[PDB]
């Protein structure tokens, strides 16, 4: 039993300087005690892993799986304590940073299984997928690995 | 005015600095605005009741403020006093201030640096009538207000 | 292999389909809509074409009024087959019923499906219209009926 | 010397944009009430000249402002990009409502603005061309149109098809690049005071406002190039997906100059129109 | 039979993590352009069609409390007025369910 994620919402970081870069908020939320297994969780929370909230939203609302309103309530919840409290402009411009599922406590019978899904939400937009490796990268990297070679086990 | 009232704050505390209650009013205005940045609240417990306290406590964690006092405009005079009874002492207050919110990632979300500009104000302090000393209290036809760096949504009904 | 077989398989054998499809055109016949598992209404469909079909024909004939007869179990709509329903398409001659889907069922989260006989008294499903006629595509496609209708 | 020509224009642009933008006291507050069936009876809170519709867009929903393309205050287009400006009232027209004739008519001028910008920049520098105006055509025509002045020593150039490939390469390239459609109000004067080589657009200056009561006009910028349009644009070159110019004409009256006139079609991302229907609209876009 | 050894971690990882197994992203929802909601494209606005249903449950409710009991599906066509509608010259000899509510403006 320990109770580290909700308190990552109260490092308050020192006032800006008004040349760096806007920092993007952040905020952190939890779900605990979902009466679903964390196996299959997993899928819901890796689904709406790199996406905005709104896209996520959207996608969970049509899933059938009984975890997809568990998420989407979480989901909710976080957008509006961000707004509310964690001074977001706007609601939309936030994207699922992190999403992970992980096991629970309670007792047998036959496992009942439990499980906490926990989110953190980026303020800003989603960063764009990394691209594929372009066959000039590799002719690249291979032409940098043939020009490393040293001549081994000599002066 | 209502000395009837004050017959009592001069029959239990004994002391009664009419004058001086002014200073003594400045001093703690400033030393409790002045602590609301420094995330030491326990002394701003004993300077403000439990009235106004958890509200003025609470809506700021989080939150680094940087107050700041530059100047009084004019010398600050008590106002009527009323009085199984808790002192209220109401005194008007011209200040110039200066203040600097910012979010818990340290972004400005109201009002400006320096900008060092007027402010007036209806204190209150209260005082148990012991132990307990003075502490204040409370805090306008319809002065402006200045706005918040934020832009915000107001939903349907 | 179940190469060219049109007909499902539910229920606990033929028999119970017929019943199955018999209770879910009955009440088809009673409401004139009825939300209903996606592929049962699918099966259904076909059968509520041809009561209408076999109720044109009319009270007079025998033949159409055993088929009724077995096809609804209160007989109180009989009727309403012969009176208000075959009466209502007499200028249609085809496709009396519309089937549309719906969101999942809450519970075991089947495909659904909402039937209904057309031009009945209800509120109208929320049909889907096409893009309105006056959107960037369809306005070249018009300029493109001008074009050819004067080279025509 | 045309690239610094685009500098000459590019410093003074920014230069009215710095000063106005700096005109606003101290973020001053202003209320949008929105109107529409979707979300109706809101109430956002914006900056009285900093934000814009998108800012109000973005408040509602992601699905607003990827299908929103102009904003309605007071019922007028007015571009997403453009900040407002009083206490007002606003709604947002798509390409698929019920009636696309604002939106359709301010996507056909900012592809004509996005065809100046790849043309003008087509030829090669010992030649002179000179952009004469985006003549505004009904979206039922066909294709949008654009009317230039090459220089007198191409009279016997008619362009080859390889040559209009290249154009649509480019223009490709242009929509490839995300660039937002800038806009910028401005006294009338910059026309008179600055812009010399307006030597054809020089007539379309006083067009801008001597009709209008006011004094004050409109500047487009996709990024470093700059014109006149008669209404709003779209907010970023990315909405065009199809596209492509077709070919060219010429108007008889060849006193003044040889009048070219470019022809091009196009459509967005979200009416994206399949295969064989676009050759069939491209054989229209030759006429 | 049964396992000969367990099954390490890893081998459960390209297991279960296997593109396969993966829950795909939906290339198929919009918004319903007019009302403004969330909606697959071959399928009804959920929204939508609860607010229909909802109208249409209380329609039935006033048929059945005018029917009385069962057994009684009328011989002739059926329709519902809302207040302050009168059977339009059309709508004689059908039978009228009164509503007491406003025509919604979705009902034609
Ligand atoms: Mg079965
Ligand atoms: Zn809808």
């Amino acid at each position: 039993i320990s109770r580290k994620w909700e308190k990552k919402n109260k490092i308050v970081y020192p006032p800006q300087l008004p040349g760096e870069p806007r920092r993007p908020a952040e905020i952190y939320h939890c779900r605990r005690q979902i009466k679903y297994s964390k196996d299959k969780m997993w899928y819901l929370a890796k689904l709406i892993r790199g996406m905005s909230i709104d896209q996520a939203l959207a996608q969970l609302e049509f899933n059938d799986k009984k975890g997809a309103k568990i998420i989407k309530e979480v989901l909710l919840e976080a957008q509006d304590m961000a707004v509310r409290d964690h001074n977001v402009e706007f609601r939309s411009n936030l994207y699922i940073a992190e999403s992970t599922s992980g096991r629970g406590q309670c007792l047998k019978r036959m496992e009942k299984v439990y499980c906490h899904y926990f989110v953190k939400l980026v303020e800003g937009p989603p960063p764009p997928p990394e691209p594929p490796k372009t066959a000039v990268a590799h002719a690249k990297e291979y032409i940098q690995q043939l020009r490393s070679r040293t001549i081994v086990h000599t002066l | 005015a209502s000395q009837v009232s004050i017959r009592r704050i001069k029959d239990y505390d004994a002391n009664f600095k009419i004058k001086d209650f002014p200073e003594k009013a400045k001093d703690i205005f400033i030393e409790a605005h002045l602590c609301l940045n420094n995330s030491d609240h326990d002394r701003l417990h004993t300077l403000v009741t439990e009235h106004c306290f958890p509200d003025m406590t609470w809506d700021i964690k989080y939150k680094t403020v940087r107050w700041s006092f530059v100047e009084s405009l004019e010398p600050s005079h008590v106002v009527q006093v009323r009085c199984n009874v808790y002192g209220q002492i109401t005194v008007r207050m011209h200040t110039r201030q200066t203040l600097a919110i910012y979010d818990r990632f340290g972004r400005l979300m109201y009002g400006q640096e320096d900008v060092p500009k007027d402010v007036l104000e209806y204190v209150v302090f209260e005082k148990q009538l012991p132990y307990g000393s003075w502490r204040m209290h409370t805090k306008p036809w319809a002065p402006p207000k200045q706005p918040i760096l934020k832009t915000v949504m107001i939903p349907g009904p | 292999i179940s190469h060219g077989r049109v007909f499902r398989r539910m229920g606990l054998g033929p028999e119970s389909r017929i019943h199955l499809l018999r209770n879910l055109l009955t009440g088809l016949v009673r409401h004139e809509r009825i939300e209903a598992p996606w592929a049962r209404v699918d099966e259904m469909r076909g059968y509520a074409e041809k009561l209408i079909d076999y109720g044109k024909l009319g009270d007079t004939n025998e033949r159409a009024m055993r088929m009724a007869d077995f096809w609804l179990t209160e007989k109180d709509l009989i009727p309403k087959l012969f009176q208000v329903l075959a009466p209502r398409y007499k200028d249609q001659t085809g496709g009396y019923t519309r089937m549309l889907q719906i969101p999942n069922r809450s519970l075991d989260r089947a495909k659904m499906a909402v039937i209904e006989y057309k031009g009945n008294c209800l509120p109208p499903l929320p049909l889907p219209r096409r893009d309105s006629h006056l959107t960037l595509l369809n306005q070249l496609l018009q300029g493109l009926r001008q074009d050819l209708r004067q080279s025509q | 010397s045309p690239t610094e020509l685009t500098e000459m224009r590019n410093d003074l642009f920014n230069k009215e944009k710095a000063r106005q933008l700096s005109l606003t006291p101290r973020t001053e507050k202003i209320e949008v009430k929105h109107v529409g069936k979707t979300d109706p009876g809101t109430v956002f809170v914006m900056n009285k000249n900093i934000s814009t519709p998108y800012s109000c867009a973005m408040h509602l929903s992601e699905w607003y402002c990827r299908k929103s393309i102009l904003a309605l205050v007071d019922g007028q287009p007015w571009d997403m990009y453009k900040p407002l400006t009083k206490s007002c009232e606003i709604k947002f027209l798509t390409f698929k409502d019920c009636d696309p004739g604002e939106v359709n008519k301010a996507y056909w001028r900012s592809c004509a603005m996005m065809m100046g910008c790849v043309i003008e920049r087509a030829f090669k520098d010992e030649y002179m061309v000179n952009l004469v105006r985006a003549p505004e055509v009904p979206v039922i025509s066909g294709a949008f149109c654009y009317d230039v002045v090459l220089d007198s020593k191409l009279d016997e150039w008619m362009p080859t098809k390889e040559n209009l490939r290249s154009f649509t390469k480019d223009a490709h390239a242009l929509i490839y690049k995300d660039l937002p459609f800038e806009t910028l109000e401005v006294e009338a004067k910059v026309a008179l005071e600055i812009f010399q080589h307006s030597k054809y657009k020089v007539d379309f200056i006083e067009e801008k406002a001597s009709q209008n009561p006011e004094r004050i006009v409109k500047l487009h910028r996709i990024g470093d190039f700059i014109d006149v349009s008669e209404g709003p644009l779209i907010p970023r070159t990315s909405i065009c997906f199809q596209y492509e110019v077709s070919a060219v004409h010429n108007l008889q009256p060849t006193q003044p100059s040889l009048i070219r006139r470019f022809q091009g079609v196009s459509l967005p991302v979200h009416l994206r129109a399949h295969f064989t229907i676009w050759d069939k609209l491209l054989e229209r876009s030759r006429k | 039979a049964a396992p000969k050894n367990r099954r390490t971690i890893e081998v459960n990882r390209c297991r279960r993590r296997n593109p396969q197994k993966l829950i795909k992203v939906k290339n198929n929802i919009d918004v319903c352009p007019e009302c403004g909601h969330l909606k697959q494209k071959h399928v009804l606005c959920a929204y939508c069609y609860e607010k229909v249903c909802k109208e249409t449950a209380e329609i039935r409710r006033q048929i059945g409390k005018q029917e009385g009991g069962p057994f009684k599906a009328p011989t002739i066509e059926t329709v519902v007025l809302y207040t302050g509608e009168t059977p339009s010259e059309q709508d004689q000899g059908k039978r009228i369910i009164e509503r007491d509510r406003k025509r919604p403006s979705w009902f034609t």
